[PDB]
């Protein structure tokens, strides 16, 4: 009976930890998202065409 | 970062076995990765096995079946193969080429490392020193592993070398007289054994520490070639950058050497000894010697190659070269296995050339070396007496020889024999050793110094 | 990347297959929506059929993750309905009561590994007896089997399969001995 | 004791398996956040494409990048129908710069016969004369080729650096 | 569209104008339309293995270009058929050409299109219902043993637009017709699958159920399992014949598939003659074994390419019935003679060899063959789980254990019933080398044993221990002599002889030991090991004492008991009941206890 | 039929050992036949080993000595090698290529057959169950032949395999309780062997039933590739069409295999073990596998090849592959011959895979199988004991081991040893086997059931 | 002068435009300047056994022809030194590059020029 019961508590515990981690991750993302996105799009737009460094003539 | 866009060629000029030959390639790289689309929409990776002028020979990971000229496209990825590494892959299960097969996400890289790595600078490598305990008494007590040693578990086909490897994976850890990590890497492991590994590590709580790479027996042999290198690249990241002691368990290096043979024959090199390539020594060295402690970084990499010795011939190129490069040997033995002893580790031919660094006060305990030597001596004398018994008869034996026979029995039955899920600290293995050595009165333990006998023997 | 060994395309087609199959199994066991608790437990997968859709619509939703698309969970949930459907069908002349059916369903759902279960073994034995009779000729062996298996179906209707009812156990043992005995 | 050990062993398996699924669940949530970020990036690139003034410069870059990567004598630029005047201008400006930087003569045609799908965000695909070699400089391709390389920095920026990683070589 | 032959060197035909031909595609060479398979490409020239004798092909001969890889037809008709290595039905070729020869380029279809199979749709399917790959949309009454569950092909999908009513249909009739994204697909009862592509499964599962052969040695000391991978040497008096036919007549397998990769002509004529004569009890009626078996004959003189494709055709048929949901069992008569086809073809293609000349990819090929084994959760909607056991005979030169095919096999197969030439020469059958043979499925099966035969595992361990101790002791006995042995050693020797002669020895041709059920096997081993335990108990208890008991006393004291322990093997389940045999073995245990208690 | 004129090319482009490479050939046909007019009128024959575009690589049967470019005229016959066959081929002596050397006329074709032979349907090949009473006890009692079995006589250089084969030929007949035609393909047999076989077939008055295809040692060494195919084609005509029971002898499959090696080396194919072509297994199978019965037809082909094992190594490719293909080998042993035991048949390494179903009640006798198994087991144990006796001397041997040694001695003396002109019926061979088994007590005959012990043992 | 890489098959690199190269001369292949030894010449090509891993070399990569065969640099500074067999100074590689690895194609001068 103890085994039948306590595993519910353990499940609640582990899901609680998972929810906390997901919240922390989502918060950090929602904070740094703008500065990552602007950089990423700027890097996409900055083309800088170059010939292969081995080209001859 | 590579900004330039990738070139995709439909110029396949031949398909010869596992190789697709493309021509008019612009400045091919050797070892460049390729993603080639078959006519029917399927996709297969490949590695530029060779280069010449405007030609590139792409070893397609999966077979070349269904490839053709005139419709197969072949994107050149413009860089060598690189593994994404993080701590996140500690606690994951991957197939031979870094694809997750635990239904998790693709790894969010902390870095991209070239899987060939570089050789550790011999003037930066350090001596291994302290012990890594595997829980298996037969190697913790008698063949202990120093942090940075490379010690292979020789075993014949059919012996439980896979089960021993799994036990080491589930039990290993620092002697704790929490920065330990494991990198399991199964090469050429059949599906049932791979499932055994995956489910065992998942079930027995160890998955937090273990990054498990699986190259099933029917996965591409090129993925087999690159699996040990992925394993060791992750091990180098976790050890020399995350500073946590890693234990790399490469499984079935014979099944790795077979893939090496296949790739050589694909290159159309002539065979070396016993059919294996001539350079197998350098290659196996490149795999093994990515190990050991390094000055100025508190991590390390220990290795435990596991070898299926063909025909049980210790002269065969795989075990011979592995003995040349590694620092010991642990024999899984067929007579013990048949007698149904587990772990059938035969401690007479087994050896650990750096055990002398992993033991002693402050690392395992004051009496480790002495108990190991005495157990070995009494075990060998007991085997001698057991050979003699059947010739001279039991009643022709002296009382000392009966003591040795009893010690042989109880050493094979209480110390060597462990059961898969029994984890014994090195301290417990030593106390079992003492419980066996007390079969003898002190005067027979001639290899133990009196300063130790007087301290440990009583009780 | 492969999931379960199936290319993700096949994986999502299989998900849509399980969804359609659970819809069919419900429509078979309970056209009059009497089995309400089961209906609610399968609402999430049934909704995609209780509301009409195209196969490719459901496939798009699954590939987007909007559907229930964990193929293992779907397989388990489908197997429960499949075994319950076999229970009800293999005794069709003696259809059992709704509350008993729900109790059977609940016990089966609780079972750890239904496929490897004694609950499934008993259904297999009942089917072994029943399927043999769908074309058997008039002879004492077949007449005795018909009578004994009909009373077995009655008893199954009365006591389900969760109960290891002794009458049903005896009927299984004797019917199978008779089946195994040579016709001569 | 053996029966009690059976119950304890089942407890161990269940705790282990539950914790493992929790680990994968958090990691998959992280991957999901990254996917959200990349979808946002794709939409932002579409917004850029809407603005011709910058888009013209972006095409001037992409077309010439294709020409440089191919270095062929005869070449064919394939673009969306919406973009044709802009890609025309891009090719017309790119040809002289190609001549000067590579010294090669070149003939660049624009494939009016078969444009890219209208769903494509933008960019171009430059084929060589016989169409057996293709360089795919569409914006989606570039964004992917950039994000896959950026992931380390993206992980660092979004979810904070790894404190365990003492050394970077 | 079609190319032209350009060179011919044995079974290798280089063909020009094959501009777009896809690797491993099928082509029709020559004016006789020999079947061929592209094995290489160079520019516009393909290179074509040919599955039929090429003598008489000429340059310029049209090479027609079928757009499909080597594929086997799967559908109602397989059960009972004798197939050529590439699916050609030998029986229909005979009945159709009315002569004993296989014409070159004969093109009789794999499955008869004339038979009116009885097809019954799955009742709950309806127009517009969604189905996916592997769904059982009908069932055909192929014969009284196998109900051929017709499955939507893998890599098929969509909403049903027409599902045929119950009736009688040809293998060609459109039986179902379904639509996906606006494209319609019409399905008949026969599908086509490339033999070299693994037939997909939802999930592979651990192989945790025993596949009882007839042999006590194999069922006990080296268990095989549903979906297990096995290797055996091609012995004589045993091996190929005894085990194959015993598994056929009775085992846990619901379908048996055989593949004579390189069988000798007259041995193949033996198999094709015995199998249609064998019968089994099912529901109290004797029914032929060809109602649930299929044979892929490939005699040694038939082309090398076909000798290679025989294994794949067999394993694909086995996987087809696996997907249906049966516990299929496949016997491959010689993977060594298959490795010969691989070697020869590699040489002809001019590839670099490896150990002993075999192509370096032999390991990968053997893996791709074996690893299609196992217990699987089949695709498709109606939940089910079949399996495909695989048992591949090996035949290294002179019994060499380093032979590359044997080595690569040992690296893949979970079970290996190696061969002891000393026993073979003694005529001790089975000739299993119980010292180097192995089975890695014991870990799995211990659960099944702890649920069904709870006492069997310690008996197995003690039997292995006894055999090994006797092996050890014989080395001394031959070097010095038996005088020095203690009572424990004497009892170990004199119980190991009992085990080796009266438990691990089985006359497969007698009515009583053609097949040894597991209750009989565990009863036998229980009695023998109980005798060991109680003899050792007596001598150990009375050692170091004046009233000493010895084997010399026990043997004479209860010579009858030893006779009955030896005679246990003769009990016959076919006439003696399970109850009778269990009671007799328990009575022998009772007699043993009484005799020992009296000796004490 | 072929009405079109044959093309004749003076276009030789090469001569290379046995090969002749042409060029500018119009639509070459692989396996086509060619008639080479050498400069001096000598007319040779050859087969197109491979074609490629306009090239053909002829393989000249009568050798290439004297061939030259620019004057040798190769007429391309337009069809594969179709040989004539007629029933009156019985009682003729033909050279290696089927031309007459008995001074009789060429074979007025009763029909034309392709020497390769059209393969037979395994579904309508009958199983051979009628035992041939060869008269040789070492065969009938222990390795019995069945009418349709491919059963080569492995032997070595210097052993009496010719005498054994001649005895089998002149004594073979069905068991009493149908007279064999002979087709004899001599390959690389010296004149002494050819004349021995011929003189014996005349001495036994059998010539009206014997069709010899001689390819002597001094005859050209590529002709013996087709000589066995000619022999088996005539055998098939006599058996499956004329309804006769035919016994095919092939004198030296090793000379055949060495002709194959010559051609393979000349073609520079990738060579297999010991230099023989990789396809030797298939090419030997096409020779051996033309034995056996067939439904409807009343004839049958028994086949008794003869192999000279180089260095007496039964693992050499020729004997090894012949043992894979043929239904078990009779084995002639030098260690017996040097002791002067004729026939030197060693019963341990020889078996007859169709023996088991060709003996027993109603067919030979009830005790046949049991006597065979028991004699084999007793002989094997006797050989082991004989090995031991050298080490431990006759004092250390037990009386049971002495019983076994006596059985071995009297078994070689009575059972194997046999007059060259003495045909022991199977019944006599069995009685002589029992005479030996009764050396042992009944308790030691473990391989004989109690019923067949009691019935036969005491008489 | 410079040659150019013309092929790469494992360690065996094949370089064009090496007309004057001396047999068993050393060359620095690729942009990372991996060491290689000319084991063959043909025409104006050369076969170069590259000592270090070739992964990443590409056609067209410059091949800088060292003027001397495998040679040791002899002078002050040897004493107390640690050298790889090729005369690479490890006790300077580790110090200068602050890394535990031998950089692929490292080019540290064997004897320090800096120390007086």
């Amino acid at each position: 009976q103890a085994a039948m019961g306590s595993q519910g508590n353990l499940s609640a515990e582990v899901e609680q930890a998972t929810r906390r981690q997901v919240q922390g991750m989502q918060s950090s993302q929602q904070r740094n998202r703008e500065r990552v996105l602007t950089q990423l799009l700027g890097m996409v737009c900055d083309v800088r065409p170059q010939v292969h460094p081995n080209y001859r003539i | 970062y590579l900004s330039q866009p990738r070139l995709t060629y439909k110029t396949v000029s031949g398909v010869n076995g596992p190789l697709v030959i493309l021509d008019h390639v612009k400045f091919p790289r050797y070892a460049e990765i390729v993603h080639l689309t078959l006519p029917d929409g399927t996709k297969r990776s490949g590695q530029v096995l060779e280069v010449s002028g405007s030609k590139a020979v792409v070893q397609v990971f999966e077979g070349t079946s269904g490839i053709d000229a005139k419709k197969t496209s072949c994107e050149f990825t413009g860089d060598i193969l690189r593994t994404p590494v993080s701590e996140d892959m500690l606690g994951r299960v991957f197939n031979g080429s870094g694809k997750p097969i635990d239904r998790g996400p693709v790894v969010l890289a902390e870095d991209f490392l070239d899987i060939m790595g570089q050789p550790i600078n011999p003037q930066c490598r350090i001596y291994p020193e302290e012990m890594i305990q595997t829980g298996i008494s037969a190697i913790d007590g008698m063949n202990s592993i120093a942090r940075g040693q490379k010690i292979p578990i020789f075993s014949a086909a059919g012996l439980p070398h896979n089960e021993i490897a799994a036990q080491i994976c589930r039990q290993a850890g620092l002697v704790k007289k929490e920065n330990f990590a494991i990198v399991f890497a199964a090469m050429g492991v059949n599906m049932e054994t791979a499932r055994f590994f995956k489910s065992d590590f998942e079930e027995n709580g160890s998955m937090d520490n273990v990054c498990l790479f699986l190259n099933l027996a029917n996965d591409p042999t090129i993925e087999r070639i690159i699996t040990p290198r992925l394993a060791l690249t992750t091990a180098e990241f976790l050890a020399y950058q995350c500073e946590k002691h890693v234990l790399v368990i490469l499984t079935d290096m014979s099944s790795y050497a077979e893939a090496l043979r296949e790739v050589s024959a694909a290159r159309e090199e002539v065979p070396g000894r016993r059919g294996f390539p001539g350079y197998m020594y350098t290659d196996l060295a490149t795999i093994y010697e990515r190990a050991g402690r390094v000055e100025g970084r508190n991590g390390s990499i220990t290795q435990i190659p596991i070898l299926t010795m063909p025909n049980d011939d210790i002269t065969h190129p795989i075990p011979d070269l592995t003995g040349y490069i590694t620092e010991g040997q642990i024999y899984v033995d067929r007579q013990l296995h048949n007698r149904q002893i587990y772990p059938p580790i035969n401690v007479l031919p087994s050896l650990s050339r750096l055990m002398k660094s992993a033991i002693g006060e402050g690392m395992t305990r004051k009496d480790h070396a002495d108990v190991s030597n005495q157990l070995y001596a009494c075990y060998a004398i007991g085997k001698d007496v057991q050979a003699m018994k059947a010739v001279v008869g039991e009643e022709a034996l002296t009382s000392d020889d009966l003591l040795y026979l009893e010690f042989l029995q109880k050493f094979e039955k209480n110390f060597i024999t462990q059961g898969p899920y029994e984890n014994r600290t090195v301290y417990e293995t030593l106390d079992i050793g003492w419980q066996l050595l007390r079969i003898f009165p002190k005067e027979m333990l001639k290899r133990i110094p009196q300063s130790t006998l007087s301290e440990f023997y009583p009780r | 990347i492969k999931m379960g060994g199936l290319t993700s395309e096949q994986y999502h087609s299989q998900v849509v297959g399980k969804i359609g199959y659970i819809a069919r199994c419900m429509q078979t066991i309970d056209p009059e929506n009497n089995l309400k608790k089961i209906r609610e437990d399968y609402q999430d997968v049934l909704i995609w059929a209780e509301k009409n859709y195209r196969f490719e619509e459901i496939l798009e939703a699954s590939k987007s993750g909007k559907c229930p698309n964990d193929l293992d969970a779907l397989s388990r949930r489908s197997l429960i309905l499949q075994e319950l459907l076999r229970l009800v069908s293999s005794i069709s002349p003696f259809k059992m009561k709704l509350d008993l059916i729900e109790s059977q369903y609940e016990k089966m759902k609780q079972h750890v590994n239904l496929w490897k279960s004694d609950y499934h073994v008993k259904l297999n034995q009942l089917n072994q007896l029943t399927d043999y009779l769908k074309n058997a000729a008039p002879t004492p062996k077949n007449n005795f089997l018909r009578a004994m298996t009909s009373v077995l179906q009655m008893q199954i209707a009365q006591y389900g399969i969760t109960e290891d009812n002794e009458g049903i156990n005896q009927l299984f043992k004797l019917g199978l001995h008779l089946l195994a005995m040579a016709n001569e | 004791e053996k029966k009690e050990k059976q119950i304890e062993q089942q407890k161990k398996i269940q705790m282990s398996n539950l914790m493992n699924q929790a680990r994968l669940k958090v990691l998959r949530a992280r991957d999901d956040l990254i996917t959200d970020l990349l979808n946002e990036a794709k939409q932002r690139l579409s917004k850029v494409v809407k603005d011709t003034t910058r888009y013209q410069v972006l095409l001037d870059g992409l077309v010439l990048q294709g020409l440089y990567q191919l270095l062929e004598p005869r070449m064919i630029v394939r673009c969306r129908k919406q973009d044709f005047p802009l890609v025309k201008a891009a090719v017309q400006k790119a040809i002289p710069m190609y001549k000067i930087a590579t010294k090669k003569d070149v003939d660049v045609q624009i494939d009016l016969e078969a444009y890219l799908p209208e769903d494509i965000a933008g960019g171009v695909e430059i084929y060589n004369g016989d169409r057996k070699i293709k360089v795919s400089n569409t914006l989606e391709s570039r964004l992917d080729l950039i994000a896959q390389q950026m992931m380390p920095e993206v992980r660092g920026a979004l979810f904070g650096a790894n404190a365990n990683r003492k050394f970077l070589d | 569209t079609f190319g032209y032959v350009h060179g011919v060197s044995g079974p290798v035909v280089t063909a020009c104008d094959m501009a777009g031909a896809a690797m491993y595609e099928l082509v029709r060479v020559g004016h006789s339309e020999l079947v061929g398979e592209i094995i290489r490409l160079e520019g516009d020239m393909a290179t074509i293995q040919v599955y039929e004798e090429t003598s008489g092909v000429s340059v310029g001969d049209p090479v027609l270009r079928t757009g499909k890889p080597l594929s086997v037809e799967l559908g109602p008709g397989i059960m009972g058929a004798i197939f050529d290595g590439i699916q050609r039905p030998l029986s229909d070729i005979s009945s159709q050409t009315q002569s004993i020869y296989i014409p070159r380029g004969v093109n009789v279809s794999a499955l008869s299109r004339d038979i009116k199979w009885e097809f019954i749709p799955s009742k709950n399917l309806r127009v517009g219902s969604h189905i996916t790959g592997g769904d059982i949309y009908g069932i055909v009454n192929e014969n009284s043993l196998i109900k051929h569950k017709i499955m939507l092909p893998p890599r098929s999908r969509g909403s049903v637009t027409y599902i045929a009513p119950p009736g009688n249909y040809d293998a060609s009739d459109v039986v179902l017709e379904l639509e996906f994204e606006g494209v319609k697909e019409k399905l008949s009862m026969v599908q086509v699958w490339p033999v070299r592509q693994v037939r997909p499964v939802t999930e592979k599962l651990p192989a945790n159920h025993p596949l009882l052969t007839g042999q006590r040695v194999l069922d006990a000391l080296f268990p095989c399992v549903q979906g297990g991978t096995t290797a055996i040497p091609g012995a004589f008096g045993c091996g190929k014949t005894v085990i194959s036919q015993s598994l056929s007549k009775y085992s846990n397998s619901d379908v048996i598939i055989y593949v004579g990769c390189g069988e000798r002509g007259n041995e193949m004529s033996e198999v094709l003659r015995d199998f249609p004569e064998l019968t089994m009890e099912v529901d109290g009626k004797v029914e032929s074994i060809m109602k649930r078996t299929a044979l892929v004959a490939n005699t040694s003189n038939m082309p090398v390419a076909a000798r290679e494709a025989s294994i794949y055709t067999g394993i694909t048929l086995s996987e087809y019935f696996r997907d249906m949901g049966y516990h299929v069992s496949m016997m491959a008569d010689s993977t060594s003679r298959w490795a010969e086809a691989l070697r020869e073809i590699s040489g002809r293609l001019a590839e670099m060899p490896a150990d002993s000349g075999y192509p370096a990819y032999l390991g990968a090929r053997l893996a791709s063959f074996y690893e299609r084994a196992g217990r699987v959760k089949c695709l498709g909607n109606p939940e089910r789980e079949g399996s495909v056991s695989i048992v591949g005979a090996v035949s290294p030169p002179g019994g060499d254990f380093s032979d590359p095919v044997t080595s690569a096999t040992l690296g893949i197969v979970q079970v290996f019933w190696g061969l002891d030439k000393k026993l073979a020469q003694r005529k001790h059958f089975p000739s299993v080398n119980w010292l180097i043979s192995y089975s890695k499925y014991m870990r799995a099966l211990d659960e099944y044993y702890d649920k069904h035969f709870t006492e069997f595992v310690p008996l197995r361990t003690k039997a292995k221990e006894i055999l090994q101790e006797e092996e050890d002791l014989a080395e001394i006995v031959q070097l010095v002599g038996k005088a020095s042995l203690a009572e424990t050693d004497k009892i170990t020797l004199e119980v190991a002889k009992l085990i080796k002669d009266d438990f691990l020895q089985q006359n497969g041709y007698t009515p009583y030991d053609r097949f040894c059920p597991f209750y009989k096997t565990v009863g036998m081993l229980s009695n023998m090991i109980s005798f060991y335990d109680m003899a050792r108990r007596a001598v150990e208890t009375t050692a170091q004492s004046d009233n000493k008991i010895t084997w010399s006393i026990i043997r004479e004291h209860m010579g009858e008991i030893l006779y009955k322990l030896s005679s246990m093997k003769f009990k016959d389940p076919v006439k003696d009941g399970e109850a009778k045999i269990k009671a007799d073995y328990a009575q022998l245990l009772e007699d043993m206890q009484n005799a020992f208690r009296s000796l004490e």
